[PDB]
């Protein structure tokens, strides 16, 4: 803004030190991209140099449905193009009117005591520049937004990378999970072919839709696994969804920015992973189905419950993140997206659409402790539920704990999970009092809705 | 996977007829079964897709000695439901025996749809308890489905009948149905004729035509209970995830119903949530406590309100529960449809596991116990005696339902960790 | 002037001052006349903005409603619910404990509306009878900052 540290307060005032720099790069970018009707290089005009009952009910519904496009005409109102031009001759003629009085009054100001006003008042003469600046920013926004339909790119990235669309998220994770747990554990599930095959399969079977937007979707990996570990945790499996960006929005969406988007996919997937086996263990108890209903086992009843308690905690955790990010922060970003009116402004809305989602995610580094307890909790749930699957029931007579005789070991595990739960009840509070983490108030609020502990 | 609804019995066929009609207007559908021109939702589960967009519901309509049954056929929506799968006493035994001779053709009609669908996740029965033909036939079909299709999960929209207590054998018929339902239902959603009749008297002056008007009330609950499945969501998209939270122990699988707008014909979430916890909005008629509660709200809800709202209901404690299960109320949100009116755009429903429903089960068990001693209505009809000479299934049912009555109250106690 | 990111009488006034310069001998009355003409124009314009654009009547209602115990039901209840906590002696963690009690007291009256609460909190000081260190603080908007320098709120605190 200052030449070295030598800023010209006389000409820049340090005010247009930055504005001049911005307008220059934006006109050069839009024009660089292509002549647009509103500007089209020097096409801008005379800018002063200055410086059935169901069917009738259906028709009522048709009008209600048609009301939404009438409301959506307002969304599509900004790129008029033909009316944009009239504003400009009027728009630059309007400055001429101040510019008309200013020159004459400049003679009066010059006549009065050399300068009637302070020497610094000369900033009034350079003021018209702002007019060009306004036109530049507004124009860029339409090209960047309606012409390039940017919101849709954010909307799809949210849908597939943050897994908002429910069907797509469950299937891509589902096929992979069967394979990851089943075998092929030495990166035989990393065959580029299987990865691509599942991705296309996931995208096609999502049913939210097949679109030009679905393009640029890629299934990929970064760190290479030597082998998948016990419980097939893929606790950090480096499967990176990669999203290509077009030249203009390549500037709008920075590589570091999509680097952050990947993180949620990771944790969310692991949550889904946790979810998978549990549904399955209940399905496995339903696989036994006590099919020998002829024999009703007392121990069965007991375990039938241990599964539910561990299941109850993980359903709450997946719920907590969802409201915090899926409907609590995208709504905020959309209001900011509507508000942003300039390239720099657009960069900071998406920037905090994510700096915030990450903060509410708890993946933030300062919040490591809660994530750490989660790991211990999540590890126990994965490994111990896997044990009941390993064993098989036994002869039907009297009390029969021996059905899956390893059951005894699991009870010890049931108590370890509980120990962490109580600890987590104490951990969230330990942090809330020391500083301000308004987000964590929501965490604890849900964890113990009814008791010191459940 | 797509859901197949086995609507059976005259009463059950009446609420399936309306439920499908309710999703006809709510979804982009027409009486012919083709989509409307004016028409982002997940119609795959509930509606089969024909080649020319004839979205035909996967409804299985079972009829027995049909006379008023023909009324469903003489309707503008006769074309809408054309899987071409409809196949031809007031006693539970009379219904069970009739079902057994025709079991294989009705079961092949189940197979056809199962083969036709990409997949089949659950069988949702519009069951009528003590429904004359509807009960007995419904219990038998409940027993066959689990054996053949163990992998799938069953639900029952049981319209438990309470009319202030005509059927003189009503308690006996109901007693037998529950023993099967407890044993062979993965889930059951309970409704009450009197509870809804009391609501009808409350919201409206309608008293004498209680059955016709109450059909709309049962429907609004039924469409609403599956709206999260029918419309796209970030969570509980699958039926199973939803079912797990509502039923924490297998035996206690009966679910209570409520609607925040007793009259739906702005409101903040903090308000809509509080209405579910008032008993005037509930539709079901020693300490007692809920086992776990869930709620689904509809429309463009303001979200920040919910954090305030969820922490808000907590201070209010309007819902009192301390069961063996953890029991946090769960908050869900969905989109109100873009065809139907936006009047009362925000509108909610709650599905909850409550030990109070045990009392309704004990009242029919009370009528039956009184009736059993008198033996006033043993029927002794040759069908009844020949089918059941020992009459010991009623006693087998009595011990199984008493175990259920006992289990519920055990849930109220501090030690359901021990056997219940 | 700053915080922008108002009527232009500057010239008229510049002409006024310019004429003042031309006059040969100092006449305090004319200087006084022109200066107060301007002073008068700034205060009137300034008063309209703050009084209407940012209604002050409400702000004061809030200041008396809390600093001055103008809210009887809530303050009485706050004293009632947190009796023991405030009674016990001060330390570093009692501060959140009183505030959640003061928020708990806010919904205890049940007379609430959006926001209102965000602009108030309780401030306990320890190591320099908790009732002894209980201080109430308000968050002032920029326009009202001059009118409510900490000194006036500091006297209000007592
Ligand atoms: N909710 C509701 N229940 C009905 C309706 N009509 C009959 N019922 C119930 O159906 C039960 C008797 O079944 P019924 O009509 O005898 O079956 P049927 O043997 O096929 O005639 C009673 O318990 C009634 O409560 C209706 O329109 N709505």
């Amino acid at each position: 803004i200052s030449k070295e540290v030598e800023d010209c307060v006389p000409v820049f005032l340090k005010h247009i030190a930055h504005d001049i720099y911005v307008c220059g790069k934006t006109i050069n970018l839009l024009k660089l991209c292509c002549p647009r009707h509103y500007l089209c290089w020097s096409d801008v005009p005379v800018p002063r140099i200055s410086v059935e009952q169901a069917y009738l009910a259906g028709l009522a519904g048709q009008y209600h449905l048609e009301r939404y496009p009438d409301s959506y005409e307002s969304m599509s109102e900004p790129p008029i193009a033909h009316l944009l031009r009239p504003v400009l001759p009027r728009a630059f003629a309007f400055p001429v009117d101040p510019q008309v009085q200013s020159a004459a009054d400049e003679t009066a100001v010059q006549l009065s005591e050399l300068l009637t006003l302070p020497v610094l008042m000369k900033r009034s003469i350079t003021a018209p520049l702002a007019a060009h600046i306004s036109l530049v920013n507004k124009a860029a926004v339409d090209y960047f937004f309606v012409e390039l339909h940017l919101e849709a790119h954010y909307e799809a990235l949210r849908h597939f990378l943050l897994m908002e669309d429910g069907e797509f998220a469950q299937s891509l994770s589902d096929l992979l999970f069967e394979k990851l747990g089943a075998g092929q554990t030495p990166g035989e599930l990393l065959n580029p072919l299987v990865l691509n095959s599942v991705l296309s399969k996931a995208l096609q079977c999502s049913l939210h839709g097949d679109t030009p937007h679905a393009s640029n979707l890629s299934l990929a990996l970064k760190y290479l696994p030597e082998v998948f570990a016990p419980n097939a945790p893929d606790v950090l499996s480096c499967l990176e969804l990669r999203y290509k960006v077009d030249w203009p929005l390549n500037i709008v969406i920075t590589e570091g920015c999509v680097s952050k988007y990947s993180g949620v996919f990771s944790f969310l997937l692991q949550l889904k992973l946790m979810m998978w086996a549990l549904k399955d263990v209940c399905f496995h108890l339903k696989r036994t189905a006590l099919l020998s209903h002829m024999a009703g086992s007392v121990q069965f009843r007991q375990l039938q419950l241990f599964k539910h308690e561990m299941q109850h905690f993980v359903k709450v955790i997946q719920g907590y993140i969802a409201n915090q990010i899926l409907h609590v922060t995208w709504c905020e970003f959309r209001a900011r997206l509507a508000t942003v009116g300039d390239l720099e402004e657009i960069q900071r809305a998406h920037a905090e659409y994510l700096h915030k989602a990450v903060f509410r995610g708890l993946l933030t580094e300062k919040a490591a402790p809660v994530m750490n307890v989660i790991h211990s909790i999540f590890s126990l749930v994965l490994k111990f539920r896997s044990q009941l699957i390993s064993q098989a029931w036994g002869p039907p007579g009297g009390p029969r704990g021996a059905e899956h005789p390893n059951f005894a070991l699991m009870q010890q595990s049931y108590n370890t999970f509980k120990y962490y739960s109580h600890f987590l009840f104490k951990v969230v509070t330990k942090l809330v009092n020391r500083g301000y983490q308004p987000h964590l108030e929501d965490f604890l609020l849900r964890i113990n809705f009814n008791n010191y502990y459940q | 996977r797509e859901i197949i609804t086995l609507q059976l019995g005259q009463c059950g066929n009446q609420i399936g007829f309306e439920f499908w009609k309710q999703l006809c207007a709510e979804h982009g559908i027409s009486p012919e079964g083709i989509v409307e021109e004016f028409a982002t939702d997940r119609k795959d589960v509930f509606f089969y897709q024909a080649d020319d967009e004839h979205y035909i519901p996967r409804a299985v309509l079972l009829d027995l000695e049909p006379r008023v049954i023909h009324s469903i056929l003489n309707s503008p929506y006769a074309k809408l439901y054309n899987p071409e799968n409809i196949y031809l006493g007031n006693n539970w035994a009379s219904g069970f025996s009739q079902g057994e001779k025709i079991h294989e053709d009705i079961f092949d009609i189940i197979d056809r749809e199962a083969d036709g669908s990409d997949s089949l996740e659950g069988f949702v029965l519009c069951h009528s308890i003590a429904g004359g033909t509807g009960s007995g036939l419904g219990s038998y079909l409940l027993e066959r489905l689990n054996d053949r299709y163990p992998k799938k999960l069953v639900q029952t929209y049981s319209v438990f009948p309470n009319q202030d207590e005509d059927v003189v054998v009503q308690p006996y018929n109901s007693l037998l149905t529950l023993k099967r339902l407890t044993q062979n239902a993965d889930c059951v959603v309970v409704l009450d004729n009197t509870a809804l009749n009391r609501i009808a008297t409350d919201r409206l002056h309608i008293q004498n035509p209680s059955f016709s008007q109450i059909n709309q009330l049962v429907s609004t609950i039924m469409s609403a209970s599956t709206t999260t499945l029918r419309y796209p969501g970030y969570m509980n998209n699958d039926l199973i995830g939803l079912i797990a939270s509502l039923i924490p122990t297998p035996r206690l699988h009966f679910l209570m119903t409520g609607y925040t707008p007793l009259t739906t014909d702005k409101t903040t979430v903090l308000d809509v949530m509080r209405r579910l916890l008032q008993p005037k909005n509930v539709m079901v008629s020693t300490n007692h406590c809920y086992i776990a509660i869930l709620n689904i709200i509809q429309g463009e809800v303001d979200p920040t309100q919910v954090h305030k709202s969820l922490q808000r209901i907590r201070e209010r404690k309007l819902a009192n529960f301390i069961p063996w299960g953890p029991a946090s109320i769960q908050v869900a949100l969905s989109r109100k449809s873009p065809y139907l009116p936006s009047a009362h755009r925000v509108s909610g429903l709650m599905m909850a596991n409550h030990t109070s429903i045990s009392s309704l089960f004990e009242r029919t068990c009370r009528q039956y116990d009184k009736l059993r001693k008198r033996e006033a209505f043993l029927e002794q009809f040759r069908k009844e005696d020949m089918f059941k000479d020992n009459f010991d299934e009623m006693d087998t049912s009595r011990e199984i339902v008493q175990q259920l009555i006992d289990e519920y109250h055990a849930a109220t106690r501090p030690d359901y960790i021990s056997w219940g | 002037e700053n915080q922008n990111v108002l009527k232009n009488q500057e010239d008229t006034f510049a002409a006024e001052l310019h004429r003042l310069k031309q006059q040969p001998l100092f006449s305090l009355v004319d200087f006084e006349q022109v200066v107060d003409r301007i002073r008068s124009t700034v205060a009137e314009h300034l008063w309209k903005l703050m009084v209407e654009e940012s209604d002050l009547l409400g702000q004061l209602k809030i200041i008396k409603d809390f600093y001055l115990l103008g809210r009887g039901e809530l303050f009485q209840a706050f004293i009632d619910t947190a009796q023991h906590m405030l009674k016990t002696p001060p330390t570093a963690v009692t501060e959140h404990d009183v505030n959640v009690a003061f928020q708990q007291s806010a919904h205890k009256v049940l007379l609430d509306d959006d926001n209102l609460l965000p602009l108030l909190h309780l401030t306990i000081e320890y190591h320099g009878s908790g009732w002894a260190a209980l201080g109430l603080s308000y968050k002032v908007q920029w326009p009202l900052h001059i009118l409510f320098t900490p000194a006036v709120l500091e006297k209000y605190n007592v």
